[PDB]
C-alpha cells in the first residue's frame, strides 16, 4: 500500500468542518423539489426587512402593547425631547430583540447603514414637525435641542405623506463593530427632539403615537456566527 | 475526475481541488458558497411599483 | 459574488424628489441609502455577505440529544432507546424555527464516552468496549432485550464502534414525505380534529436504539452518548419572527407569556 | 391616482378610493398547478368563478380598548357557499386567497393596526401542559379575540397580544406578509396570498394554510362628540382553486 | 432510467373498448391503469424504483451467528467452530429464500468483543488479545487443540486481528459446484433416497475455527464473535412466496402449521 | 485509470470518481445502479398476445 | 510518505455500505 | 532570489570621493562596503537570507498558555476556562512585540496530557477520556456546570478529542476589526480617558471552555491542556527596539527599570 | 495533510492477500 | 489541480507537489519562500539623495 | 480544518514601514553601548566614549 503519515489533528471531531462521509441508504430516492414561494438564501433578506422597535421601554409597559409607541403632543415649551437611545443593534433594550439585533445576536461583529422608519399615527387634521438627529461619539447625549443640530440629522415634515425615514452612515474608526456592547467601538447617540408643536384643532386629540420601525441598508454584513444567549434550558424538553 | 474550484480568499489584498468519494449526492461536503441574494420577494412584495425618490402616494 | 453594495458619492441637492418621505404603511421598506440624506465620499466597500448565507448559519454540528445504558442490569434491560426528536434541543431547535419550510441532507456524528460507577470489585481490568448502534425505521421489528434477535439487523442500518476510534459518522438523505420538512404545523392528525394538534402529527422520524456488544464483565460500566445533528445542502423557505418565550416542551409550542424587551427608566435614558 | 383601485373577481367587485399599493405574496401571483408539480392522478375539479368570488366575514366593532382579533382561512371559509360546499365534498383541495381589510373612519379619528396573514400560525396553549380547543382556535367567520393580558383555561389559548399566540414578538410579524391601516393614511388594505405548503395539496378541514391577524398598535382615539361606532370588516376571495378526492361529504 | 411510468390525461369514454374485464384464468396480471378507469390529468412522475432492485434488497450486513471462546478450559479445548450455514438466522435466511437460486459474491465482516469471568484473581491486568479466525474448506487437517500443528496454516486462508482495530474485513467470490447456489432442494443426497431429504444435502461449505493467539493469562476471558455476511453483485432468480411459519429448524423446511392472517370482526370491520 | 460516472440526485431540482486497487473482481464494491425491470416474464408468460382493450375471451 | 488526517467515522462498521477489500 | 550581496575586486585608490565620510545626523545608515575601504577580491558569495525572513522567524508552535481541570468538583465547577490573551506568555509576547502591526492567521494546536490524583481508592481501572475545546465569542452564552445546556455548542465552534489520538489543530482565519492587530496601543477605551489605558483596550476575543465529556469515576483525575500558537502568512509592519526589562503583566507595559547592558572592568578591556 | 477515513480490515493480517512492502 | 515549485537546496553543488484541500485560504500551509527585500525605507529614509561616494553635507 | 469556513476577513490596507526581513532591521544602525564602565550602565553615559 501507498506509504502515508498522520499529521497533528488526526481522529478529532470539530463541530465545524467540512468532509464527505458514507450514505446510510445507498442510491436512495429523494422525494423531488417544489417551487414553495418564499426561499430564503441569505439572512439579510431578513435583516433588510423592517420590524418594529419597542422603544417605549418604561418598565411598566414592557408587557404591553405600549412598547411600540413613542408618545408625542401639544407643547407649551419649544425644543423639548421626544426620545433616545445609544446606537448598540446587538445590546441595546431598545434594538437587541427587534429582527435587526436577532440576527445580530448570531453574530460578533458587524458593519453597515441603517435605517430608522418613522410612522405618524395620529389624526389626519394633526400636524407638526420633529428633527431626527445622529450623534457620533466623542461628545455625549444632545442635552438640548440646539446641541442635536449639529449632527445628521433629517427634519421631519409631517404632512400627506406618513412616513419618513432616518438613515444612520457608517460611521467608524473600524470596518467592523462589535456587537456586544463596547467601549472602544461606541456607538454615538439617536435622538429626537420637537421642531415645532404638534398643532391640532378643537376637539381634536393633540395625544398620538409614533411607530418606529427598523431595518438594514443595502451596504451590510456580519463577520462570524456565535451562539445567542437568548435562549435557555435545564433539561431537555419532553 | 476532481473539480477545481477557488478558495474563499481576503479581498483587496488560490484554487483547491475537490473529489467525490461516493456514489450518493448526500455524501458530498456542504455547499458552501456566495451564492446570490433576492430579499425583493421580502422588502418590496407590490404590485405597484415604487420609486425610491417619489412620494409613495399619488 | 456576494459583495455588499458600494457608496456612490452625492453632493447638494434642491430638488422636488422626496427620498426622505414613504408611506410605511404600504408594507415594503425604503430604499434609502446615506447617498439620499447626506454628501457622501465613495467608498469602494469590499465586504462580502458569505456569513450570513443560509448554508452557513445551519451547517454546524449541534449536541441534540444524549442518553445512557448500562453494562448490567435486570432482565436484558441494558439498552437505550430515543425516539428522533429534534425539539428537544433549545439552540438547535431555535435556529431551525426560523424558517417555516426546509429541506436538506442531514449528516450525523456520534461521540460516545464511558466510566465507572462505584464498585466494591477489585478486579475490575477489562478489554475494550465496543457499543452498536442501530436505526429502526417506523414499524420495524423492537428490541426488547440486549440480547434479542431483533439485533441481528439484516436490513436496518446499524454502526458499530471501539472506543479509541473517531467517533462515528454517518449521512442521512433528506427523507420527507413531502417536499420540504416542516418546523410548524397549523393543523390536527384527525379529519375529526380529535387527535393532537401541532408539529407533532408529523414527527413519525423512527427510533435509535443503543447497546454494549461485549458481554457483561464484573465491573459496572455506564456509558452516555451524545447525538450530534449537521444540516447539509440546506435550502429554506418562508422565514418568521424568532421564539421569545422559552420552550416549555418538544411536542408543542405553548408558551410562557413574555415581555418583548427589558426595560429602562426612561424613554430618553442611555442606560439600557 | 395611485390611492383608487378595483378588483374584480367572478361575480364581485370590491372598489376602494383610498388605499395602500396591493402586497403580493412573497413576490407570488397565485395560479394552477402544473404536470410537472403534482401528486393526485384524478382530474381535477375546477369551479372557477364559482368559487372564487368575494365573502364577507362577520365584521367586529373596534374599541380604544381593544386587543385585536383574528381568524383561520380555511375554517373561516368552510360555510361560504361553494367554496365551503367544494371542501366538503373533497379530500384534497387548493387555493390562493385575496384579503380585503376594510375600516374607515373620520380624519378626526386616530389609530392604526397591523395586517398580517401568517402562515402555519399554530397556537400554543394558555396551559402549559394541554392542548387549546377547537372554538378557541377557529369560530368559523367570528373572529377570536386577542387578550391584553396574560390568560387561562385548560384548552385555552395563549392569547396575550404581545406574542401573538405563539411565543414571539409581536412587533416581529412584519416578516410575513402585511400591510398597514392607519386611519390617517387609507381605508383599506390588500393582501393577495398564494398557496404556501409542504405539499402541492392538502385537507381543508385538518389543516389551516394561514391566519389573518388585525392588530391596533396604536388604540383607537378620538374626541367627545365624535363617532362612538368604528367597525372591522374583512372580505375574501380564493383564486385558482382546484380540488381532487371526490367522495362522501364530511 | 428506472423511472416509474408517469400519467397520461384522460378524457370521458364512451366505446366497445372494455379495459375493465378480462380473464384472470388466463394467467396473467391486468395491465389497467388509470387512465383507463377514471378522468385523469398528466402526472410528471419524477420517482424511481432504485430501492427494489435486487442489489439494494440483500447488499447489507446482517449477522448470520455468533459464538464463543475462553482463554483458559481443559486439554487445549479453548477454540470455537462454526459449520458455514446461512440458514441459522431467522431475518437473513428469509430474505435469501424469496429467491430459488442466486449467484453472487460474499462479503464478510467479523465483530469480535470480550469479557471479564468472575474472578477472585488479584493482578488481572493484561496485553491486548490478538485473534485468529481460520477456515478449514471441506477435508482439510482440523484443530482438536489450540496448540494443534492444524493451525500452521501453510495454506488455508486465514485472519489476525488486535482488539482495537477496525473489525476484521473480507472478499469471498462465488464459490458453487454449479452456476448458482440453491435456497430449496427438492431431492435426495443418495440414489435409494436413504440419506438426509431437503437443502442440507448441499451444504459442504467448510467450517471456521477461531481461537485467542496469546497464551493464557490467570484472568479469564470469555470472547464473543459476531460474523456479518454482506451478499454483493447478486443475480437471482425464480422468485418464491415469502414464508408465513416461523423457522424451526437450519437443516430443513419443517413448519408449524400457521394461518394466513390476523383475523378480525367482519368482512365489513375497518378495525383489522 | 479510475472510472467516472455519476451520483444519484434527487429529481427535478455530479460526477465521482471509482478507482478499482485490487486484482480479483470479487474485491469490487456493490453494483448499485438503475438496471433495468421486464416483468413481463412473471406478468404476462403468455403465448398469445392479449391487448389492454379488448375482452380476454374470443 | 504522503501527509494525510483522519476524519471522525475513522475505523467505523457500518452495515450499510460500499467499500473495496 | 534572497542572495547576499556579493563583492566585487577592489585595487588601489587615490581620489577625492570620500566613501569613508558622512554624517549619521542625516537619519540614514552608510552605504559603505568592504570595496570602499580595503583592497579586496572577487567573492561569489552564495549564501541566502531565506531564515531571516518574517514568516520564518514567527511560524513556530509556540506554547501561550495552559490550565487545569477536574474529574471531581464541587457543584458541577469542573471546567477550565481561558481569555484569549497571548500576552502571558514571555517568549512568544517577545517575538511578536518587534512588529508594532501585524497581519495573520492563526494556526492553533492543542496538547492534552492527564495524571492521577492521591486516591485511597482501589478499582480505579477506567475507560479513555474524551475531552471538550469549546470556544466562546464575546457575548455569548456560557458554561457555568460542566453539565450545563451552554455546552450544546449549537453555533460555537469545538473540538471534541479522546486520548491516545494525534494532539487536535484548528485554523482560525486573521479576525481583527481593524486592519491589523495591534501589539501597542497609545490611548485609552474611553473619550475621556476613564477606563484603562494600552493595549489591553482592544482585547475583545473571546473565551476557551474546557471539560472532560466522560460522566466521573470514583478514580481521581486531573487534566492539563496546553494552547500552542503559530501564526501564518504574516505580514507585518513599523519595527520595534525589543524590549530589556522583564514583563511583568499581561495587561500592560509596566516595567522594572533595568540597565543597556553588563558591565566591565574598563573601556579597553577585552574581558566582557 | 489529505483528509482520510479508515474502513472496516485496517491493520488486519491476512495470510493470503497482495500488498507491497 | 496541485501546483508544482521547487524545494529548497544548497547553493553551489528539485521539484516538489502541493495540493490544496480546503475551501478556505486560512487552511493552506505558511507561505515560506525568499520573498524580497526594501530595506531602504529604514536605512535611507530621506528625500534627499546621498550618493555613496560623496561627502554628505553640501 | 478552518474553524470558521467562508470567512471573511477584513481587507489591507497600505501601512507604511512593511518589514519582509529582519535583515532590513539589522542593517539599520543602533547607538553601541561602549561605555560599561560597570556604574554608567544604567546611565546614559554608557553610550559615550570619552
Ligand atoms: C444507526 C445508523 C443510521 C442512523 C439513521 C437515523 C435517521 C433518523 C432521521 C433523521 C432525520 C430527521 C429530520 C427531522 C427534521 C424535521 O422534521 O424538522
Ligand atoms: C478466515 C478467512 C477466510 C473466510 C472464508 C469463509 C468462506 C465460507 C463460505 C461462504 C459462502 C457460503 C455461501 C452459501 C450460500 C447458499 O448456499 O445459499
Ligand atoms: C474550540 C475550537 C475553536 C478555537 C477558536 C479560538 C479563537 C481565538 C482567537 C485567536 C486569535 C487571537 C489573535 C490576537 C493577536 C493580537 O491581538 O495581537
Amino acid at each position: 500500500g501507498l506509504p502515508t503519515m498522520l499529521t497533528p489533528g488526526s481522529n478529532q471531531f470539530l463541530t465545524s468542518d467540512d468532509f464527505q462521509s458514507p450514505s446510510a441508504m445507498p442510491q436512495f430516492d429523494v422525494t423531488p423539489e417544489m417551487a414553495i414561494p418564499g426561499q430564503v438564501n441569505n439572512l439579510m433578506e431578513i435583516a433588510e426587512v423592517d420590524s418594529v422597535v419597542p422603544v417605549n421601554n418604561t418598565e411598566g409597559k414592557v408587557m404591553s402593547i405600549e412598547a411600540y409607541q413613542i408618545p408625542v403632543q401639544s407643547n407649551s415649551t419649544n425644543g423639548s425631547q421626544v426620545f433616545g437611545f445609544p446606537l448598540i443593534p446587538g445590546a441595546s433594550s431598545v434594538l437587541n430583540r427587534t429582527l435587526l439585533g436577532e440576527i445580530l445576536n448570531y453574530y460578533t461583529h458587524w458593519s453597515g447603514s441603517i435605517k430608522l422608519t418613522f410612522m405618524f399615527c395620529g389624526s389626519a387634521m394633526a400636524t407638526g414637525k420633529f428633527l431626527l438627529a445622529y450623534s457620533p461619539p466623542g461628545a455625549g447625549a444632545p442635552t438640548t435641542r440646539k446641541e442635536a443640530m449639529l449632527g445628521t440629522h433629517v427634519i421631519w415634515d409631517v404632512g400627506l405623506q406618513s412616513s419618513c425615514v432616518l438613515c444612520i452612515p457608517w460611521i467608524s474608526q473600524t470596518h467592523y463593530r462589535y456587537v456586544v456592547m463596547d467601549e472602544y467601538t461606541a456607538g454615538g447617540y439617536i435622538t429626537c427632539w420637537y421642531q415645532t408643536n404638534i398643532v391640532v384643532p378643537a376637539d381634536t386629540q393633540s395625544d398620538c403615537k409614533i411607530l418606529c420601525f427598523v431595518s438594514a441598508c443595502n451596504d451590510f454584513s456580519v463577520r462570524m456566527l456565535k451562539d445567542t444567549p437568548f435562549i435557555k434550558q435545564d433539561s431537555f424538553f419532553q | 475526475g476532481a473539480q477545481v474550484s477557488t478558495q474563499k480568499t481576503g479581498a483587496h489584498e488560490i484554487h483547491y481541488t475537490n473529489m467525490n468519494y461516493y456514489k450518493d449526492s448526500a455524501s458530498n461536503s456542504a455547499n458552501r458558497q456566495e451564492f446570490a441574494q433576492d430579499p425583493g420577494k421580502f422588502t418590496e412584495p407590490v404590485k405597484d411599483i415604487m420609486i425610491k425618490s417619489m412620494p409613495a402616494l399619488n | 459574488i456576494a459583495r455588499v453594495a458600494d457608496t456612490i458619492s452625492s453632493g447638494p441637492v434642491n430638488s422636488e424628489s422626496i427620498p426622505a418621505l414613504t408611506a410605511a404603511e404600504t408594507g415594503h421598506t425604503s430604499q434609502v441609502v446615506p447617498a439620499d440624506t447626506m454628501q457622501t465620499r465613495h467608498v469602494k466597500n469590499y465586504h462580502s455577505r458569505s456569513e450570513s448565507t443560509v448554508e452557513n448559519f445551519l451547517c454546524r454540528s449541534a449536541c441534540v440529544y444524549y442518553t445512557t445504558y448500562k453494562n448490567h442490569g435486570t432482565d436484558g434491560d441494558n439498552f437505550a432507546q430515543w425516539v428522533i426528536n429534534t425539539r428537544q434541543v433549545a439552540q438547535l431547535r431555535r435556529k431551525l424555527e426560523m424558517f417555516t419550510y426546509a429541506r436538506f441532507d442531514l449528516e450525523l456524528t456520534f461521540v460516545i464516552t464511558s466510566s465507572q460507577e462505584q464498585s466494591t470489585i477489585k478486579g475490575q481490568d477489562s478489554p475494550v468496549l465496543t457499543h452498536q448502534i442501530m436505526y429502526v425505521p417506523p414499524g420495524g421489528p423492537v428490541p426488547t432485550k440486549i440480547n434479542s434477535y431483533s439485533w441481528q439487523t439484516s436490513t436496518n442500518p446499524s454502526v458499530f464502534w471501539t472506543e479509541g476510534s473517531a467517533p462515528p459518522r454517518i449521512s442521512i438523505p433528506f427523507i420527507s414525505i413531502g417536499n420540504a420538512y416542516s418546523m410548524f404545523y397549523d393543523g390536527w392528525a384527525r379529519f375529526d380534529k380529535q387527535g393532537t394538534y401541532g408539529i407533532n402529527t408529523l414527527n413519525n422520524m423512527g427510533t435509535l436504539y443503543m447497546r454494549h456488544v461485549n458481554d457483561g464483565s464484573p465491573g459496572p460500566i455506564v456509558s452516555t452518548v451524545r447525538i450530534y445533528f449537521k444540516p447539509k445542502h440546506v435550502k429554506t423557505w418562508v422565514p418568521r419572527p424568532p421564539r421569545l418565550c422559552q420552550y416549555q416542551k418538544a411536542g408543542n409550542v405553548n408558551f410562557e407569556p413574555s415581555g418583548v424587551t427589558e426595560g429602562r427608566t426612561e424613554i430618553t435614558a442611555m442606560q439600557t | 391616482s395611485d390611492r383608487v383601485r378595483s378588483i374584480t373577481l367572478g361575480n364581485s367587485t370590491i372598489t376602494t378610493q383610498e388605499c395602500a399599493n396591493v402586497v403580493v405574496g412573497y413576490g407570488t401571483w397565485p395560479t394552477y398547478l402544473r404536470d410537472e408539480e403534482a401528486t393526485a392522478e384524478d382530474q381535477p375539479t375546477q369551479p372557477d368563478v364559482a368559487t372564487c368570488r368575494f365573502y364577507t366575514l362577520e365584521s367586529v366593532m373596534w374599541q380604544q380598548s381593544s386587543p385585536g382579533w383574528w381568524w383561520k382561512f380555511p375554517d373561516a371559509l368552510s360555510n361560504m357557499g361553494l367554496f365551503g360546499q367544494n371542501m366538503q365534498y373533497h379530500y384534497l383541495g387548493r387555493a390562493g386567497y385575496t384579503l380585503h381589510v376594510q375600516c374607515n373612519a373620520s380624519k378626526f379619528h386616530q389609530g392604526c393596526l397591523l395586517v398580517v396573514c401568517v402562515p402555519e400560525a399554530e397556537m400554543g396553549c394558555a396551559t402549559i401542559a394541554n392542548k387549546p380547543d377547537q372554538k378557541s382556535l377557529s369560530n368559523g367567520e367570528t373572529a377570536n379575540v386577542f387578550d391584553s393580558q396574560n390568560t387561562s383555561g385548560q384548552t385555552a389559548v395563549q392569547a396575550n397580544v404581545i406574542n401573538a399566540g405563539m411565543g414571539i414578538g409581536v412587533g416581529n410579524l412584519t416578516i410575513f406578509p402585511h400591510q398597514w391601516i392607519n386611519l390617517r393614511t387609507n381605508n383599506s388594505a390588500t393582501i393577495v396570498m398564494p398557496y404556501v405548503n409542504s405539499v402541492p395539496m392538502d385537507n381543508m378541514f385538518r389543516h389551516n394554510n394561514f391566519t389573518l391577524m388585525i392588530i391596533p398598535f396604536a388604540p383607537l382615539s378620538y374626541s367627545t362628540g365624535a363617532t362612538t361606532y368604528v367597525p372591522i370588516t374583512v372580505t375574501v376571495a380564493p383564486m385558482c382553486a382546484e380540488y381532487n378526492g371526490l367522495r362522501l361529504a364530511g
